[PDB]
């Protein structure tokens, strides 16, 4: 089979700037007789199917904007960006469709290069209708960020909490450049009904120290 | 634009058959310029081709290797449509599954893959299916409040929220799900809002669990002390 | 269907090397439309009366149209044995098909 590597494997441009990223076939795929390079490159935002921006290399399919463009010899490619949006961050594969089978390359994950930005923190006390279901969660909220990393630690009664709380992140907003983070901590209700003080410590490049938000359980 | 639309149930038991269908609109299954693809992709494996069929007088078919004498891909003239069977499933498979068209119109062989139909999760998995309870995130104490619903204990994977019925998007973040260690998934949506706004906008999250026909409506209103 | 086709025939060759594979349809005036090539089930190439000939993705690199009116497969594997067929699509005539067999030695 043909095997198809890109790379970088992720790349941050500032908004404007230009974008290139790289693909390499390990066969030719330019077909002499009519002297077509069988190469395509595709956009996949999350939620949705690939979708097609050019073909035979170099032909940009209709409706996709003119800032993306392609070339490449018969086994290296690449596709430009030439003034890269905010809605343009998304996973790009190339693929060949030479021989069977068709394949695809691994992806190369394209974000934007923004300012920093600290995560706005809001903490969620379980509803009353999950704890008369038996259980209690709560949820740490850090809303628009960047860039993405960050550290969330849950304490009860200040006792440090480990193996009962989990998390996940969007992927780059397509308007702000941000990224927010969900972060749920899940006890028995009897377990939530023996402690008092529940807090959530946010530490982020954007802030000066760790914040904390937190609650006292049955307390406003 | 051809549109692909694919329908089939998701979640296939080990050792059972996964059906899926893909129904064209605007275009001919027996188009001489096309071929029409199924397409699988998954975090280990990224994106995979499967097999195609195509006419071309003639029907003929290509498998990929790692499934074939378990795979077949028929045409239905009278529908407009053509399916995948898959059988003998492991959670090998476990994927979301694409079909596509290849646009074979200058060579009649070979072509890119230009419209695509919006993807089937398929799980393959013992479990019985199981829909959400849904919680609501209440809104509490610069002037933008936050609010949401926790999506709770639901399987197989995707559920769909919306908000006021889709009339509200902006500030909208539906979350990834997580699997927590009952082998259930769990996921938050949440949005920001004016704080003025919480004594007269209503917030209602609309949960839809299709594998379970699960619909719930939840209102997330603040609390009083 | 006054038409008949001569094919190839039989023919056997050795692993590795090339083969032609040739058909003529003689006895009718009649339009043709496109040629199908065939190994046994799979399709291999088609020439089309308009667009000309074009190979299939699992041949492109070792099948070839020519010499004459035929094909060359080249870099032979012992699976390549079994039958071969050129279909002939016609007006008005209708669907002629012709058989060839090929045995890779050793």
């Amino acid at each position: 089979d043909i095997v198809m590597t890109q790379s970088p494997d992720s790349l941050a441009v500032s908004l404007g700037e230009r974008a290139t990223i790289n693909c390499k076939s390990s066969q030719t795929v330019l077909y002499s007789s009519n002297n077509k390079k069988y190469l395509a490159w595709y956009q996949q935002k999350p939620g949705q199917p690939p979708n097609l921006l050019i073909y035979w290399a170099s032909t940009r399919e209709s409706g996709v904007p003119d800032r993306f463009s392609g070339s490449g010899s018969g086994t290296d490619f690449t596709l430009t960006i030439s003034s890269l949006q905010a809605e343009d961050v998304a996973v790009y594969y190339c693929q060949q469709y030479y021989s069977t089978p068709f394949t695809f390359g691994p992806g190369t994950k394209v974000e934007i290069k923004r300012t920093v930005a600290a995560p706005s923190v809001f903490i969620f006390p379980p509803s009353d209708e999950q704890l008369k279901s038996g259980t209690a969660s709560v949820v740490c909220l850090l809303n628009n960020f960047y860039p993405r990393e960050a550290k969330v630690q849950w304490k009860v009664d200040n006792a440090l909490q480990s193996g009962n709380s989990q998390e996940s992140v969007t992927e780059q907003d397509s308007k702000d450049s941000t990224y927010s983070l969900s972060s749920t901590l899940t006890l028995s209700k009897a377990d939530y009904e023996k402690h008092k003080v529940y807090a959530c410590e946010v530490t982020h490049q954007g802030l000066s120290s760790p914040v904390t938000k937190s609650f006292n359980r049955g307390e406003c | 634009e051809v549109q692909l639309q694919q329908s089939g149930p998701g979640l296939v038991k080990p050792s059972q058959t996964l059906s899926l269908t893909c129904a064209i609109s605007g275009d001919s299954v027996s188009s001489n310029s096309a071929a029409w693809n199924w397409i699988r992709q998954s975090p280990s494996r990224g994106l995979e081709w499967l097999g195609k069929t195509y006419y071309r007088f003639k029907w003929y078919s290509d498998y990929a290797v790692s499934v074939k004498g378990r795979i077949t891909i028929n045409p239905d003239t009278s529908k407009n449509q053509f399916s995948l069977q898959l059988n003998s499933v492991t959670p090998e498979d476990t994927a979301v599954f694409y079909c596509t068209r290849e646009s074979t119109t200058y060579d009649l062989l070979a072509g890119p893959f230009d419209y695509w139909g919006q993807g089937t999760l398929v799980t393959v998995s013992s479990a019985s299916t199981k829909g959400p309870s849904v919680f609501p995130l209440a809104p509490s104490s610069g002037g933008t409040a936050a609010l949401g619903c926790l999506v709770k204990d639901y399987f197989p994977e995707p559920v769909t929220v919306s908000w006021n019925s889709g009339a509200l998007t902006s500030g909208v973040h539906t979350f990834p799900a997580v699997l927590q260690s009952s082998g259930l998934y769990s996921l938050s949506s949440v949005v920001t809002v004016p704080s003025s706004s919480l004594g007269t906008q209503t917030y209602i999250c609309n949960v839809n669990h299709k594998p379970s026909n699960t619909k719930v409506d939840k209102k997330v209103e603040p609390k009083s002390c | 269907m006054t038409g008949t086709i001569e094919t190839t025939g039989n023919i056997s060759a050795e692993k590795g090397g090339s083969i032609i594979l040739q058909c003529h349809l003689s006895s009718t005036t009649a339009q043709v439309t496109q040629v199908n090539w065939e190994q046994q089930d799979q399709l291999l190439a088609i020439c089309n009366a308009d667009l000309g000939w074009h190979i299939s993705p699992s041949f492109k690199d070792r099948v070839a149209p020519g010499p004459g009116l035929g094909l060359t497969l080249q870099s032979l594997t012992v699976n390549d044995t079994g039958e071969y067929f050129c279909i002939y699509h016609t007006y008005p005539d209708g669907t002629y098909t012709g058989r060839i067999f090929l045995e890779v030695l050793e």
